[PDB]
RNA sequence: UUGGUGUGUUU
């Protein structure tokens, strides 16, 4: 469900905890998570 | 002295085995117990006992019997100490020596000068310093949180219920 | 990095006064002489813009993270 | 270091999370401020609060 | 051709830096390992011999059936991750850094596996070999740095270390004893030996030690009457003596040994000391009776009879003594004129026509980097391969299988022993763990960038730390230019660590063979030859160790030679160096000598250069266009006959003027210049050799500090072991790194007073500060011994704000070939011993998604592991800490080595520079933020300025830094014309015209501006001197190191609360807090601290046999002393459970502590 | 980059991002005639200190 | 959403530099004391920016 | 909530 973000081909591909984890277009094997849906908050001092 | 110290005390027939606080077992990677060398070593002189007793009971050429008695002497001995002269330390299964009970008492960082003549304690605190002239001299200051964490136990008395209620609050 | 936008000892906002900086060093001008023009008087508004050393450029460098 | 190198003192609480001391008191300790480092033990008992308050103060 | 002046060599200096970059000394040996030392140590060996000749139960088969393995070619290539798929790609150094892997090569070899029959198995990866980054052998050494940004490798990186398992590791330049030098030491006096005269052996191909021959001169001062010597041999167990090791050696006569050793008939008070020698050896008479003697004590054994005795002698007097010279026979004159060399140095010295030799007259040294280190654990690990095969081979010939080699080669050997050996760098193999020169390599330091600019460039040195000797800690001056005299750390290192300097360059290791060539080239003439009765005045001629021949003149020999180099004949990094005071001339080539670079006076009166220096500015205009006029870089000045190189044993015979207006002889009584010596002594010098700069004898960690030549010395070695512990930027990747420590410094400026030197450690385009505002007046006491005062609206400014980042760690293990381990949210129910945090921001896949807030004490990465065979799955979270706080970056998750899953998170927060956050001056006037003042209560001068931070008054007239205050005015000044000044240090900048220029911009002219209360505006009665300086952030903060404690977390083993700031320990009340309560007296405190706030523990008496065997059951409420029956006579005590672990200890050791609770008599 | 700010109202105690202005001159009675600042002066008070 | 070069507290920093026009804003109250509960259009200038 | 080695830094 979540967006895996390629680390090659910047593909949001989820995966469902089973996949050999890769890029689908070269075989770059790097994901990294993908940011919230929340909204982050900063008090800018 | 007689009832104390009588020179045939002094050769061991029975040598006492500790309790497993002395060499308690340490989780490894929290499934498997590495145990403490005392754990190691006892059983390195349970098992040259059981040769002994093997050799006594059976077909023996003689110094079969030497060579066995003398390991065992050799356990006894590195289980007290293994810093002996003139022989090879009594080695591990990492390449290290063995911590005997003579190398858990001698030291900077034995039983004594690393944990009873001095030691670590509690309700200790320890920072990075600051002046302050605006202040007597007898006045040392404190950041809150080290106040938060330490802590005096002041005695619920018959004139200072309301102030400690209020510290409750 | 990239400039700031106040002074750090006074406060006046000079973030503004880089690009018009960069534009006047291109013709040939000297940088105390760059500053001059841009009304920067107190040396606090001149080490807020002389020192300062860019590397955002070099964080562009990175041909695209995603 | 000699006897005064531990001493009494009294609790004042400040924020801004350092020990602040006299600067008369620099002397006894042998203290600068290119970061040392001073403990403070703590009391468990009324017993061991009034021996400090009437010697190692 | 003008003037050289200052700034045309910084033409020289920006030429040398844009041909080497820095890091050269890991680089090019390493290079040299690559290229030729791994086809050497396996072609020193390369055939093994298995044999099963004869009587196998036969019928008399007689065949040498001799199995012959023959070693061949290595392959090399780029480094591979096979998959655990199986699919092998291009590994690259991101990929390896995010993935824990190892930048490692597939290392091949083939295999000439030959059988004799004389009757009477491919591309095997064999290991894998760590590639260093920035190699030839790295596939980043070419490819273009755009497409290094589409690789993730910064330019302004400059690599010269490995990576192991992951993370950085690197070589320290080990420093050993130099090998194969005739040596003389003295001996102490409470003894009867007292001068010696030692040596080390090493091979000359491979490096590596053998024997170490001794002399001990028996007598002390007037004791020890037979004033005679004798020797000690390796594999001996006992002094022999010298003449009749000469005897063995093959010279009988006495004769013929004062014909080789002594040259001087006339030198009757030495021969006079010589006499007895002989007269004591007068009782063994010939060579085979000497080699039957020394057949006796040194491991010739017993009953071996005669002829092999002798020969068995004869082998440790082949091999196993001079080794290094030659291992083959023959020549008796070279080995007997080498001892003949050493019996004259020994009596020269005991004689005291010289000093004693010293320790550290640097040219007595060598170094080790990285090629002679992987050539000696190569070389280890390669033997332990030889003995595999060997083992396999036994096993697979008595069965008599074809056996095809790809099953006879587990090569997890070599590559398992190079990666723990420099996982930990205990070096060797591990199961020699002690008795081994221990922390070789480091985890490389990412703080910041000058930081690792240092630290891939440092030596360390063993003596241990056996010997509080202050010999080896002395500055001792050999040192110029070639290690730092500011950097060296503070306390347990110092005297040893040595930085190598901004001009040193380390020397390869090269042919020896064409330099003999160069000697026989010349009628250099032969050792057979030698009378020293024909020939006294001859030259005696050195080659690393090998006293190789005589001559008579060495001026037309060293003018070839050394204008050969000149020109480039040799090596341009060979030293050879002349004297003329031994009548002797040394050459060496040796491995890891530290040279440097000097301007080639013109030292000749041939011509007008003759003082002058030989760089012209046409080669200046030439490094200017980057081209000759029909490449041309720093290489061609080498081979131009520009600059050449000296190492320490050349400095000996130099003569250096320091900047090149001294070398004419120049022109007063101006109270601002600088007063050089006059040099009146020698009215025609010939000065061989002038600087090319003297900032450039500095280290990295110390050119950086402005003017470091008007400071008191230990501040300036503060400073630079502090500028190492700055906050910035530490390479430009800061994005795809993931690194356990991470710090920006948010808005980093260069230093007004910049130097000319820190263009070449790029800190002007990479700082690691700010300039902010001096103010040196004592305010209100908040500055008084060195604390500070910083204005919090500058703060609220941005000034120094930190970035803070971190990387963990976690990945799956296997427990079993169905049972592995899962990443997931684990429930409160199916899983043991939750953390006492809370689980709510993990997410689906047990891994947090980015952008969500978070504290300590909570989740990051729950390892949830099913205990092996409801309740069955154990919470094995990794968390993040208890101080910390953040909100985070980019987390990643991919596949480990082992084909399981793999995590690494980069958490991030950034932290506010508040009151105690240590900070640091450029010259050491450090302390903390004592205070923060808003931005109205500043003093201010008259145009408005505040300022940032006020350095204390009373931290300058003792700590006598002068040039604190000279930094500050010529960064004020600076500011105002608007441009960085030269502060590079030894210019004729004086502090005059920086005074002239401040009132001729309309100021006033020693800095000072009239500064006022910020709380009335009456003015401040003296005026207040005020500027701009640079500034830096130091590692260290108050958030890092406050802790307290009341209780917790107690060890098994002794119930005392544990060690560490990580578990949340406790401090250690130690020994001489107790012996000041012990002063004071007042011992109720001391009963609160060793029972009370510790292990307070609760045993039993029986009071009869006195002791703790008393069995206690409570709810039952009875007791028995077993030993005794005694069921009454029974106390409790209150001692320390450590004392209690005494008792037990000592009554496992049979002693008996009896505590009887009465006193008796 | 997709970014939602709110603007409040503090003032220069709170944090210097409030900061209403710059940089302040100020001074009095500039030939020193009350005496109440005290010239440093290696040779003669007059002629170094700049009007 | 950012997906920058620089991060976030960094850019909330240099926007809080970042010099408004208040000539009206003695009628805007203070934050601290302003009838809403968190942010409304009483006592906020709402920026949301996209490029 | 491991041990045990080893390295670097602070006073
Ligand atoms: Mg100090
Ligand atoms: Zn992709
Ligand atoms: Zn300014
Ligand atoms: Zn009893
Ligand atoms: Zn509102």
């Amino acid at each position: 469900g979540v967006k895996y973000t390629c680390g090659a081909c910047a593909h949001n591909f989820s995966l469902n905890k089973s996949d050999p984890v890769r890029c689908k277009e070269c075989g770059h094997r790097v994901i990294y998570k993908a940011r919230t849906k929340r909204m982050i908050q900063f008090d800018a001092r | 002295n007689e009832d104390y110290a009588r020179p045939e005390w002094m050769i061991i027939t029975v040598l006492p085995v500790p309790p497993p606080q002395v060499r308690p077992s340490i989780a490894m990677d929290e499934t498997t117990q590495g145990q403490d060398d005392l754990t190691h070593k006892l059983s390195d002189i349970l098992k040259a006992n059981i040769n002994v007793q093997k050799l006594e009971m059976d077909g023996s050429p003689q110094h079969i019997i030497n060579e066995v008695e003398q390991l065992l002497q050799f356990h006894v001995a590195t289980y007290m100490d293994n810093d002996i002269a003139g022989q090879p330390q009594a080695l591990q299964k990492s390449g290290r020596p063995v911590k005997a009970i003579r190398a858990r008492l001698k030291g900077k960082e034995g039983r004594l000068r690393g944990n009873l003549m001095g030691k670590r304690v509690d309700f200790s605190a320890r920072t990075v310093i600051s002046g302050d002239p605006n202040l007597e001299l007898d006045q040392v200051g404190v950041p809150i949180s080290i106040a938060k964490t330490l802590s005096y136990p002041e005695t619920v008395t018959q004139y200072n219920i309301h102030r400690l209620t209020e510290y409750v609050r | 990095m990239i400039i700031p936008v106040r002074c750090f000892s006074c406060g006046k906002v000079v973030g503004d006064k880089w690009d018009a900086y960069l534009r006047l060093l291109e013709e040939g001008k000297q940088e105390g002489d760059a500053l001059d023009e841009l009304k920067l008087k107190r040396y606090c508004c001149r080490r807020m813009v002389l020192t300062h050393v860019d590397l955002i450029e070099k964080f562009l460098r990175y041909n695209p993270l995603e | 270091l000699h006897k005064m190198s531990m001493m009494a003192h009294r609790v004042k609480v400040m924020p801004y999370s350092t020990f602040r001391l006299n600067l008369s008191v620099t002397s006894p300790y042998n203290a600068d401020f290119d970061g040392d480092e001073m403990n403070l033990h703590v009391p468990q008992s009324e017993e061991t609060r009034a021996e400090l308050s009437q010697l190692c103060a | 051709d003008d003037t050289i002046t200052t700034e045309d060599c910084w033409t020289v200096i920006s030429a040398f830096f844009e041909e080497k970059g820095l890091v050269s000394q890991q680089l090019d040996s390493f290079d040299e390992f690559m290229e030729t030392s791994i086809q050497d140590l396996v072609w020193e060996e390369p055939r093994l011999i298995l044999d099963q000749p004869a009587q196998h139960t036969n019928e008399k088969d007689n065949i040498n059936k001799r199995y012959e393995i023959r070693f061949g070619k290595i392959y090399l290539s780029r480094p591979t991750m096979t998959e655990a798929d199986g699919t092998t790609h291009a590994m690259f150094p991101q990929e390896a850094r995010l993935r824990n892997l190892t930048y490692s090569s597939p290392v091949y070899l083939d295999m000439e596996k030959s059988m004799f029959t004389s009757i009477d198995g491919n591309k095997v990866h064999i290991g894998k070999v760590p590639i260093m980054l920035r190699s030839k052998f790295c596939s980043l050494r070419t490819l273009d740095e755009v497409d290094l940004y589409k690789m993730k490798e910064c330019p302004y990186d400059m690599g010269g270390y490995f990576v192991i398992n992951g993370s950085e590791k690197v070589l320290i330049a080990q420093e050993r004893s130099a090998a194969n030098i005739v040596q003389v030491f003295k001996k102490a006096a409470p003894s009867p030996i007292s001068h010696v005269a030692e040596i080390r052996s090493a091979l000359e191909k491979g490096s590596r030690l053998i024997s170490t021959m001794q002399i001990k001169l028996y007598g002390r001062e007037d004791k020890g009457t037979g004033r005679t010597i004798k020797a000690t041999l390796p594999y001996v167990k006992q002094d022999i003596p010298i003449v009749i090791v000469f005897r063995a050696l093959g010279v009988v006569p006495d004769g013929e040994i004062l014909q080789h050793i002594c040259y001087d008939e006339n030198d009757w008070q030495m021969l006079e000391m010589l006499k007895p020698c002989i007269e004591e050896g007068f009782v063994i008479q010939d060579k085979e009776v000497a080699l039957d003697f020394i057949g006796r004590r040194g491991s010739a054994a017993l009953g071996i009879r005669r002829e092999k005795r002798i020969q068995y002698a004869k082998d440790i007097l082949q091999k196993e003594l001079l080794p290094h010279i030659t291992q083959e026979e023959g020549f008796e004159t070279r080995k007997t004129f080498f001892l003949g060399y050493m019996v004259n140095r020994l009596l020269l010295c005991a004689l005291e026509r010289k000093d004693q030799d010293d320790r550290d007259h640097f040219g007595k040294k060598r170094l080790d980097l990285a090629g002679p280190l992987l050539a000696n654990l190569f070389r280890i690990l390669f033997r332990k391969l030889t003995r595999e095969i060997y083992r396999y081979m036994q096993r697979c010939i008595e069965t008599d299988r074809d056996f095809n080699l790809n099953l006879a080669v587990k090569s997890t050997t070599i590559t398992s022993g190079l990666k723990y050996s420099l996982a930990t760098g205990n070096w060797g193999e591990q199961k020699k763990a002690m008795s081994s020169r221990a922390g070789v390599s480091q985890v490389l330091n990412r703080y910041t960038y000058s930081s690792t600019l240092s630290h891939l460039r440092r030596t360390n040195t063993p003596i241990g730390r056996d010997g509080k000797l202050a010999k080896p800690r002395q500055l001792h001056n050999t040192h110029w230019g070639l290690v730092c005299p500011a950097e060296t750390p503070e306390g347990q290192a110092c005297g040893l660590v040595k930085n190598l300097s901004l001009l040193s360059g380390i020397s390869i290791g090269s042919p020896s063979e064409p330099i003999i060539n160069f000697l026989e080239e010349w009628g250099m003439e032969p050792l057979e030859d030698y009378d020293p009765a024909q020939h006294t005045k001859s030259t005696r001629i050195f080659v690393n160790g090998v006293w190789t021949g005589i001559h008579r003149d060495p001026s037309m020999l060293v003018s070839t030679m050394r204008d050969l180099r000149r020109s480039g004949a040799i090596s341009p990094e060979v030293s050879i160096i002349r004297d003329i005071r031994e009548r002797e001339f040394k050459i060496f080539t040796d491995v890891g000598r530290v040279y440097r670079p000097l301007f080639i006076v013109e030292d000749d009166e041939s011509k007008d250069n003759k003082g002058e220096l030989r760089i012209t500015k046409e080669h200046i205009r030439k490094i200017q266009q980057g081209y000759d006029d029909d490449v041309y870089g720093w290489s061609s000045l080498v081979t131009s006959g520009v600059i050449e190189y000296v190492d320490g044993e050349e400095e000996e015979t130099i003569m250096i003027a320091m900047t090149p207006e001294d070398l004419q002889t120049r022109s007063l009584n101006d109270t601002a210049k600088r007063i050089k010596p006059e040099m009146s002594t020698s009215s025609h010098h010939t000065f061989t050799h002038c600087e090319i700069h003297p900032s450039m004898i500095l280290g990295v960690a110390a050119s950086i500090i402005p003017f470091p030549d008007h400071n008191q010395s230990p501040r300036n070695t503060y400073q630079s072991a502090m500028g190492k512990q700055a906050m910035g930027v530490f390479l430009t990747n800061y994005n795809v790194r993931m690194d356990t420590m991470a710090n920006i410094l948010y808005y980093p400026q260069k230093p007004l007073a910049k130097t000319q030197a820190m263009e070449y450690l790029k800190f002007r385009e990479l700082p690691a500060g700010q300039n902010a505002i001096v103010a040196i007046a004592c305010y209100s006491g908040y500055n008084q011994e060195d604390s500070m005062i910083m204005n919090q609206s500058s703060i609220d400014r941005g000034l120094f704000r930190s970035l803070f980042f971190r990387s963990y760690m976690d990945q799956e293990k296997r427990f079993g070939i169905s049972i592995v381990e899962e990443f997931e949210k684990p429930t409160r129910a199916t899983t043991l011993r939750l953390k006492h945090g809370t689980y709510e921001k993990l997410d689906e896949d047990g891994l947090i998604a980015p952008g969500v807030r978070v504290s300590g004490d909570d989740i990051i990465i729950g390892k949830t592991t099913p205990i092996p065979p409801y309740h069955t799955k154990r919470d094995a979270s990794t968390p993040l800490r208890s101080t910390e706080n953040g909100i985070v970056d980019q987390v990643l998750l991919t596949t480990n080595q082992e084909g399981l899953k793999f995590v690494k998170v980069r958490m991030r927060t950034t932290k506010v520079p508040q009151i105690g956050d240590k900070f640091a001056s450029r010259h050491g006037q450090k302390g903390t933020i004592g205070v923060t003042y808003r931005h109205e209560d500043m003093p201010f001068s008259a145009e408005g300025i505040v300022p940032d931070l006020i350095i204390n008054p009373h931290a300058i007239p003792s700590r006598m830094t002068v040039a604190h205050l000279i930094e500050c005015l010529l960064s004020k000044v600076g500011s105002i014309r608007g441009y960085e000044g030269d502060a590079t240090p030894f210019t004729d900048l004086t502090v005059d015209a920086v005074s002239n220029l401040l009132r001729d911009n309309g100021y006033q002219s020693r800095g000072f501006e009239v500064m006022y209360n910020g709380h009335t505006g009456k003015k401040l009665m003296a005026q207040v001197f005020f500027g701009p300086t640079y500034y830096q952030r130091l590692r260290h903060m108050v958030d890092d190191k406050i802790h307290a404690r009341a209780r917790g977390p107690v060890q098994v083993l002794t119930r005392q609360p544990v060690e560490g700031r990580s578990r949340d320990g406790g401090l250690r009340f130690g020994e001489m807090e107790r012996d000041c309560m012990i002063a004071h007296g007042a011992a109720g405190f001391l009963k609160e601290r060793l029972m009370e706030a510790s292990d307070a523990f609760r045993v039993h008496v029986c009071g009869i046999c006195g002791l703790m065997s008393v069995i206690a059951n409570l709810k039952k409420n009875q007791f028995e002393c077993r030993s005794c029956k005694n069921k009454t006579n029974i106390y409790q005590l209150h001692i320390p459970y450590a004392a209690k672990l005494l008792f037990q200890e000592l009554m496992a050791m049979n002693i008996a502590p009896r505590l009887y609770t009465e006193r008796s008599g | 980059l997709n970014i939602r700010c709110i603007a409040k109202k503090g003032i220069a105690k709170e944090h210097a991002k409030w900061s209403p202005c710059s940089a302040i001159a100020f001074e009095y009675d500039p030939h020193n005639k009350l005496k109440h600042t005290d010239f440093w002066f290696e040779v003669d008070a007059k002629k170094e200190w700049p009007d | 959403m950012n997906t920058s070069v620089l991060a976030d507290e960094f850019i909330s920093h240099r926007l809080g530099l970042i010099p408004l026009v208040s000539e009206d804003v003695e009628e805007m109250k203070y934050s601290r004391d302003c009838t809403c509960e968190d942010y409304c259009d009483e006592c906020s200038v709402v920026l949301e920016l996209s490029a």
